[PDB]
């Protein structure tokens, strides 16, 4: 093969060119990340139960949402937390490689074996399994310069106006709005309420 | 239908909420969530219903 | 390209905000990658140099030192084509094997 | 040597990167309300916008929200720094920048503030270090856990030559308020028990109601006390409840109320009740070294509390345990390209005894500029049993042409092609090893990573060209006179 | 080299073009492959001498 | 029986406001009007596919479901991975003439 | 329009916006490609312009 | 159709054909969504639609 | 609602298959606006009011 | 405590009617009896992930 192309230069020069054009226009298209994709999946499953205690979540969802969640495939480890607020997440992290769609349709499928057993309470809430991460990408805050808007303002108008269109961004798994929307308050006052003879 | 009705109420669950929660006054320097959990566990207690 | 993406939204949302209101990004690692990428690119290039100096030491003649120094675009290229055609991407792995 | 070399190495997994941006957090104790949080997060914006002010660009302190457990007693910060140009030298790295945070932030007194880098992966964790999970395996119960846990923290702190920064990762046991609500009592003063949990519910947590229109969007609607009606136990009684009869009846009058000590946030790590825990690696000292002190304190806990590695420990573990199987697969995959290439048995072994002589090298590199066997290291390695290889083949493959080809001597032959052969060795050898050299030398943004690739394959280079250009005629001679 | 570039159109006609150029490509690839072999042995025994 | 400021305000709206976090969603547009049918149509990049789309949608629609109206819980929320024209018309004819 | 009034393009018209139209550099490719090929098989830089 | 329907008809009647590609509509149409960013409200967005 | 919207109650078995019953006002009582003052409301006394 | 015309009338044949749209699906089968529970069951191609 070598005397074949000492013979013809012009072949190897073609062939050389080639593969170097190839290989320009391939960079052209191809991504640029810091790293592939290196950790393992995570899934998330949240159930609230409103008004319990910790140790009330621990024994009431979350030992019964994990005892049917072992079995599924490529599963690497479990952990779960009870906040005293009534939430419980229970997190699952599977094998690397696994898809991570197929993994969220079968805990999904767990969930729904799992589901009858918990409290209606749980139930009526809505329990969700979505793909789960653990550190922020990006933090985007707003200020207001001139000092007019406190807090309030600032996060209703975010939730209003930045949070959903970002929050369908190609890519972004999740999104945390570090204030709060605006709401209907009614601050109520006991002495009046009882003045009048009212109760909540 | 009367001892439905007895069963429904006795045993809930109540979002009792915190001790100095947020919105806080100014000053305040104890928060603890309140725990008022009126559940029957128990076969007597079942039976004491009203 | 999220952060690309997030980017362009804010870009969009920018107008329509009310007087006084500014973006500011107390944090974000994009940066990161970006210089990260362009230094081990700088490295690979220095690379390059130096292994040219280093044949040029030992064939003393700058057309013999030429024909090996061409065995670097084509090979590297190809290998971009090839990590196109499998699925991979250029991170800072790939070019630690390119640099290697 | 090459053994005691890689016997004594420490391991790691990944190291850790400069990214310009590094956290903090706040845990203030039990019971902790949101102004005292707020009161230590001011603290720390303060000395990172005065003491750091050339490195810290920003900071986005957010008060009662944590990484792990929410709560008014706890509270992060994402502190960016400046641009890396603008940081010179060691001493403005987030390394020194956090090692010096540290020092002012152990002093506090009125909480645990930690700032610590971001991970490698940092979709695996929320901070460098290791994750430990303390499991209680024999059923002991809470109470015994954060017993072990505690007993656990006094072992550690016996030991801040290795282990530094070792904090929980949850919440502590709080105070909590227990209501009694004597049914009976309502029953007689005829107060209806839905009446007494909605009054209650909506008076001190809120209730959410339904919804309203606000400037077109669906917004919440919520009820909830008034401040100052919400704040003490005394509160209680201030709150009244209409019975049958159609008169007001205080809470005082059908309830009592007394203090517990709760878990406000329980955790569970594969089914069994576990408490998380974070930590660190002295400066100077590997994450292996800390995993294994860990693993050894939690050896000397009660029996019934296990422990297990997750996240980037895990991950670290796993790439400890199967990299004797890579080396050996590898070796073996070699060995047989060899046999098949070459057609022989000998060749291959004659080869295969070059590559101790560039891992020693490889592990002198890593021992002299103070790295780690990381995951690039290891790969590194591959690349010195390849290079080794193969100036053993630029040597053997020429010698065994002239013993078949020519008919020479054993000794001709190999003396023949060590003399011929010795030029393109040199000049190969010195391409790869500058080739490496900016990695080596490298000191930017990515200078961890790259340091690890090239600092442990380049001396490997050095090895198996100084030592494989003696020892390889030695290697070929010996094999080919045993024939074996 | 023809055929082949017009596979890498974008967007949404980017399949449209692509079904074109997959099917005229491995009609080429399998014409040549026809000629080179079955063909000739075609040739050598149909065709009567003239 | 509601009319379309009633379908947008009580349905629309809170299935719109959870439906986020769905992978490769292009554009999101609803529709309510007077017969009171809410019409939500999620369109997603080409070659996505469509059982895992309609999962997650799914499972969005979920979350937000309590939060509805009774009424049109009972009446049957529907979720299908159509197309939006006709395939084909299916018409049947009595000729007899009898029936209605 | 006034202050507050956005807009956005769907459908088709968002399907056009997203496509590029990389025709001219495709075919510029493709010519280049040929071009390469022609030489290869000539031995020559110069005949394939015939 | 379009011209007997058009002349005469009171309502707007619009007889059509379903092109090649049914998603790919009219080669020159186009869909422009006007969107009211700024909350202004319904009757404000039909203001600034005039 | 029942009377101008219709409202579905329950459901029912015919011929077999579950099919749904509707409750509405005959189509004259809910034609025009002055429709509106035939539906009486039964008050807590016992008295229909308009 | 229902029996097999109630179980039927009340959940399979409403559970059997709201079961469209579910892809490769060859035959559904489902019964109610004394004890009151209603078992559906429905069989996919071979092919099908289940």
């Amino acid at each position: 093969m070598p005397n074949f192309f000492i013979d013809r230069p012009i072949f190897a020069w073609v062939i050389a060119i080639i593969i170097m054009l190839a290989g320009g226009l391939s960079i052209l298209k191809l991504p640029v990340a810091q790293y592939p994709t290196i950790a393992p999946p995570a899934i998330s499953i949240t159930a609230m139960y409103p008004g319990a205690d910790a140790e009330t979540v621990q024994n009431t969802v979350t030992q019964v949402i994990e005892q049917n969640m072992n079995g599924i495939d490529h599963l690497m480890y479990m952990s779960s937390n009870g906040d005293s607020t009534g939430t419980a997440t229970i997190t699952l992290t599977f094998e690397s490689g696994t898809d991570p769609d197929i993994a969220q349709v079968q805990v999904q499928n767990k969930l729904a074996l799992a589901t009858p057993l918990l409290p209606q309470e749980v139930q009526q809430q809505g329990i969700s399994v979505e793909k789960a991460s653990s550190s922020f990408l990006m933090v985007v805050g707003v200020i207001n310069t001139n000092g007019t808007m406190n807090q309030d303002d600032i996060s209703d108008y975010v939730a209003a106006n930045m949070k959903d269109p970002i929050s369908r961004t190609s890519g972004v798994g999740d999104v945390q709005l570090f204030g709060s929307q605006y709401a209907m308050r009614i601050w109520m006052d006991p002495n009046k309420l009882n003045n009048f003879q009212l109760t909540p | 239908v009367d001892v439905i009705s007895a069963l429904k109420a006795q045993n809930a669950q109540v979002a009792a909420g915190q001790l100095g929660g947020t919105p806080p006054v100014k000053g305040q320097q104890l928060n603890a969530s309140i725990i008022a959990q009126t559940r029957l566990t128990n076969t007597e207690e079942f039976g004491n219903i009203l | 390209d999220t952060a690309n993406a997030i980017r362009a939204e804010l870009a969009k949302m920018e107008p329509f905000f009310p007087s006084g209101m500014k973006i500011v990004y107390p944090y974000d690692t994009t940066p990161f990658v970006k210089i990260s990428i362009h230094e081990v690119v700088k490295t690979l290039v220095e690379a390059i140099i130096l292994v040219f100096l280093v044949m040029y030491l030992f064939l003393q003649n700058f057309r013999a030192t030429l024909i090996p120094t061409i065995a670097v675009p084509v090979v590297l290229l190809g290998t971009f084509a090839v990590l196109a055609a499998f699925g991979f991407s250029i991170n800072t792995l790939t070019m630690f094997g390119m640099v290697l | 040597g090459m053994a005691w070399l890689f016997v004594r190495l420490p391991s790691s997994f990944l190291p850790d990167e400069d990214q310009g941006v590094f956290l903090s957090m706040a845990q203030l104790p039990a019971g902790a309300t949101q102004e005292r949080t707020q009161k230590v997060l001011d603290e720390m914006t303060n000395y990172y916008l005065t003491k750091e002010k050339d490195n810290v660009e920003s900071v986005f302190a957010v008060n009662g929200f944590g990484f792990a457990g929410r709560g008014q007693n706890t509270g992060i910060a994402f502190v960016s720094l400046k641009d890396w140009s603008q940081r010179p030298g060691e001493e403005n790295k987030v390394e020194a920048i956090t090692a010096r945070a540290m020092g002012y932030f152990s002093q506090i007194k009125d909480a645990m503030v930690f700032a610590f880098n971001l991970p490698a992966i940092v979709e695996l964790g929320t901070a460098t270090g290791f994750d430990f999970e303390l499991i209680d395996q024999g059923g002991l119960g809470h109470e015994k856990l954060t017993q072990a846990r505690n007993q656990l923290f006094g072992m550690v702190a016996q030991h801040p030559d290795v282990l530094t920064g070792v904090r929980p990762n949850g919440l502590e046991d709080t105070p909590q308020f227990k209501i009694d609500i004597d049914q009976e009592k309502a029953q007689a003063l005829g107060v209806s028990i839905s009446d007494i949990n909605t009054t209650l519910g909506a008076a001190w947590g809120g209730s959410y109601v339904n919804d309203f229109i606000d400037r077109g969007r669906v917004k919440k609607v919520y009820i909830m006390s008034e401040a100052k009606y919400r704040m003490l136990p005394e509160d209680i009684g201030k709150w009244y409840v209409r019975g049958s009869d159609g008169q007001m009846v205080p809470f005082s009058a059908f309830s009592t109320s007394r203090w517990e000590y709760g878990s406000p946030r329980l955790e569970r790590y594969n089914g069994l009740p576990s408490l998380e825990i974070l930590g660190q690696a002295a400066p100077g000292k590997s994450t292996g070294e800390a995993m294994a002190l860990m693993e050894e304190l939690a050896g000397k806990l009660p029996s019934g509390i296990g422990y297990d590695w997750t996240g980037m420990s895990y991950q670290e573990r796993l790439s400890g345990n199967q990299a004797p199987a890579l080396y050996a697969i590898s070796l073996i995959v070699v060995f047989l390209c060899l046999a098949a290439l070459y057609e022989s048995w000998s060749i291959p072994f004659s080869v295969m005894l070059v590559v101790p002589l560039g891992v020693v090298g490889a592990l002198l590199a890593a021992t002299f500029r103070g790295l780690t066997n990381d995951v690039y290291f290891q790969v590194g390695l591959l690349t010195t049993i390849g290079l080794s290889a193969k100036n053993a083949i630029l040597i053997v493959e020429f010698a065994k042409d002239l013993m078949e080809k020519e008919g020479k001597g054993l000794i001709e032959a190999t003396l023949e092609a060590v003399r011929m052969r010795l030029r393109p060795i040199l000049m190969t050898s010195l391409a790869f090893i500058l080739g490496v050299m900016p990695l080596v030398i490298s000191s930017g943004a990515g200078s961890g990573a790259q340091n690890a690739v090239g600092t442990g394959v380049m001396g490997g280079m050095v090895t198996a060209t100084i030592l494989a250009i003696f020892f390889v005629p030695v290697f070929f001679v010996v094999v080919r006179r045993r024939f074996s | 080299a023809v055929f082949i570039p017009m596979a890498f159109f974008g967007g949404s006609t980017g399949a449209i073009y692509r079904q074109f150029s997959i099917t005229i490509v491995s009609a080429m690839a399998l014409s040549v492959l026809v000629a080179l072999i079955l063909t000739p042995a075609l040739c050598a025994t149909m065709l009567k001498p003239i």
